[PDB]
């Protein structure tokens, strides 16, 4: 369970001691970088945005694959080369995940130009995080996608602070009920409600890592979540009379 | 919680719930009367009095010739 910040790991962290914590990618290119300096390090990407990336590209893709590439590449040439492209072509490409779960999605339209890039993914309302990319289709219900998304935040809540603990189960329940249709249409506005009150309302992060893909499925197909409650009653409103 | 109550099955919006209260009837109620609505000359009651008094004083006349 996560401690409340201040007090700083680097300050008071593991037995009451100083601490920096890692991660594995960043520890592990640091000897190339200092046997063959920071400026050869820095001559890839953008400025403030240096350096090679490992990408992780999973999903409807011909060629998954875990490849190392440069950063501030765009993700058409990262998936149409070394990835053998989007399964059916690339005009069969529905939405992209660009970096784990905890960023949002993008579509089609944004996917076509934006550069994997921690200063380009912010811009188009996304983010670089784990620089682990999935791909769907034209055939993947996006929002049977991120209601699954929704149970794995539901499922891996620690349960130490209210919004998280009490939110995450009801942005599941509502997912659930989107997904079949049986909604009503303000209920996508109260559901962009409840996600703007679990974010930023936390102790960690997770809070904010539950609300974002929910927050990018509205933004980017709310009228595919609005065609899904119409048609339901096509399937509902027939008894009712 | 008012979609619980009045909403029925396949309802799209909020919007749509049924509302069945004390109503006018279409046109509304007819119109009613609000304020007051409303005998012989006295020159008929003097004289239907004074023709049934002659009379009399006729018959008085009359029974005291008799007498
Ligand atoms: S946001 Fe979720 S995971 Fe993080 S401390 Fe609160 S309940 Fe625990």
């Amino acid at each position: 369970k996560p401690r409340l910040k201040p007090p700083f790991p680097a300050g008071v962290g593991l037995y009451g001691c100083p601490t920096t914590v890692t991660n594995v990618e960043t520890v592990a290119v640091s000897p190339t970088i200092l046997r063959r300096g920071p400026e050869w390090f820095s001559s890839f990407g953008r400025k403030n945005n240096a350096g090679t990336k490992l990408f992780c590209i999973s999903g409807h893709v011909n060629r998954p694959v875990t490849v190392e590439e440069e950063m501030s590449i765009p993700l058409k040439e990262l998936i149409e080369r070394h990835a053998g492209g989007v399964r059916g072509g690339w005009d069969n490409l529905l939405a992209i995940i660009p970096g784990g779960s905890s960023v949002p999605l993008l579509p089609k339209k944004i996917c076509d130009g934006v550069l994997m890039d921690f200063d380009a993914l912010k811009e188009a309302q996304s983010g670089l995080g784990t620089a682990a990319v999935i791909v769907m289709d034209k055939s993947t219900d996006v929002i049977d996608a991120i209601a699954r998304l929704s149970y794995f935040y539901k499922h891996e809540s620690c349960g130490q602070c209210t919004p998280c603990r009490e939110g995450t189960g009801w942005l599941y329940d509502i997912m659930t009920r989107m997904k079949k249709g049986d909604a009503r249409l303000e209920e996508i506005d109260m559901l962009w409600e409840i996600t703007k009150q679990i974010e930023g309302h936390t102790i960690c992060a997770l809070g904010d890592a539950a609300a974002w893909p929910v927050q990018g499925l509205i933004r980017h197909f709310r009228g595919e979540m609005e065609e899904r409650i119409k048609s339901a009653g096509g399937k509902k409103k027939l008894a009712a009379t | 919680t008012e979609v619980l109550k009045r909403g029925f099955p396949g309802m799209k919006s909020v919007k749509d719930m049924p509302i069945v209260q004390d109503a006018p009837p279409p046109g509304g109620f007819p119109t009613i009367r609000i304020e007051r609505r409303l005998g012989p000359t006295g020159v008929a009651i003097f004289a239907g009095l004074a023709a049934i008094m002659g009379y009399g004083f006729y018959k008085l006349h009359e029974q005291r010739q008799e007498k």
